[PDB]
């Protein structure tokens, strides 16, 4: 156990806040957890986790990272859990993620991310929870969503989106929940949602709907449904007959 | 009094950051606000555009939850099932000890 990081008898560390310029050394490469929050990182040279190759959990949460070297996280096949939020980055580090086959969850928010690149996410197969919060996203990114065929979580919230074409989730057949609150949301094409048969909660809250979203008329499992704070002002008749198993609606504040 | 825009000495902090989530701890009768990276277990971090705060997770059985019905890791004795609860694995799958979680 390395000064000044804490560790624990579970290969548990903990450095957060210790204002270090990079990543610590002398440590264990027996260590699966792994904190290094709220600390001084600017920059990631190339493979600088090479000590680390039992590494399940790793966090880096408010470090202001900038930039992330293309084999900055080479070799980390035990990872799970990874976070990033409250950072400088600005586009997905596509080529870093690159080779984390065993990747779980994925904590992406509260970053400057403002675009996508088409290639991002490739090989994620194991991507249960994705998180892309706090970001200056306009579009939703189709292309690099439509290779995550096995996630359960996607948050959008507070982003800068404004439509969402068809068939813009085709590929996320395992989805569950979806969260799009705060956006600019204004248009949904019809066949927007089509594909989502294991959706169950979809949020709307604070957008710019003026139209009911007929779109969620494909989702066979659908339970919570909150649009509140929006511009909606009709409800056709027969608008719920794709949705026999709702709880609650949020349409308060319309 | 860490990462907090007004901070009280009665109070404790009182307006996280921008990009901060604004927690309200419990101890005895004294009751302070804190401003956390990441809401701890048991509360998912909710984002606003005012401030962000956390709430408790309200699925049952949930240690860990990405949203207020959907629970990353429950307790012990409940595997994992579309981010739900059961001690059992239901049909169509069968428990799966050394992640904890119902499989195929
Ligand atoms: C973080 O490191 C950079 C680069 O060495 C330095 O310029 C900056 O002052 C450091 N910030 C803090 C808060 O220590
Ligand atoms: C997954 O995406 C690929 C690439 O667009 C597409 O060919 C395939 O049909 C999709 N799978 C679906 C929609 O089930």
């Amino acid at each position: 156990c390395a000064a000044p990081c804490s560790c624990d008898g579970d290969r548990r560390v903990d450095c957060s806040g210790k204002g270090l310029t990079a990543v610590p050394e002398g440590l264990s490469a027996f260590t699966q957890a792994l904190d290094i929050s709220m600390n001084n990182i600017t920059q990631l040279p190339e493979d600088a986790f090479k000590n680390f190759p039992f590494l399940e959990e790793l966090q880096l949460a408010g470090n202001d990272l900038s930039f992330i070297h293309p084999k900055a996280l080479s070799g980390l096949k035990e990872l799970k859990v990874l976070t990033l939020q409250n950072n400088q980055l600005k586009t997905v580090p596509s080529e870093a993620i690159r080779g984390l086959s065993a990747l779980q969850s994925l904590r992406l928010d509260a970053n400057h991310i403002t675009s996508v690149p088409e290639d991002s996410f490739e090989g994620l197969v194991q991507l249960r929870h994705l998180w892309l919060d706090d970001n200056s996203l306009t579009e939703v990114p189709v292309h690099p969503l439509s290779n995550l065929p096995t996630l359960q979580a996607l948050t959008l919230a507070l982003n800068k989106i404004s439509s969402i074409p068809d068939f813009a989730f085709t590929n996320l057949s395992s989805l569950v929940v979806l969260h799009l609150h705060n956006n600019k949301i204004r248009s949904l094409s019809q066949h927007c949602f089509d594909g989502l048969d294991n959706l169950e909660t979809l949020d709307l809250n604070y957008n710019n709907l003026g139209e009911f979203p007929q779109a969620i008329k494909a989702l066979p499992s659908l339970k919570e449904l909150g649009f509140h704070s929006n511009s909606i002002s009709v409800i056709p008749d027969g608008a719920f007959d794709g949705n026999p198993l709702l709880r609650t609606i949020h349409l308060y504040d319309n | 009094c860490k990462g907090c825009l007004s901070c009280s000495k009665d109070n404790g902090c009182s307006r996280c950051q921008q990009k901060l989530f604004f927690f309200l701890r419990r101890e005895g009768m004294r009751q302070y606000g804190e401003c956390l990276h990441s809401c701890p277990s048991g509360y998912y971090g909710h984002r606003a555009p005012d401030m962000n705060r956390c709430a408790r997770c309200r699925i049952e059985n949930c240690d860990s939850c990405f949203s207020k019905d959907f629970c990353t890791k429950c307790k012990v004795g409940f595997y994992l099932h579309r981010g739900r609860c059961f001690d059992e694995c239901p049909d169509g799958f069968a428990p799966l000890e050394e992640t904890m979680e119902c499989v195929e």
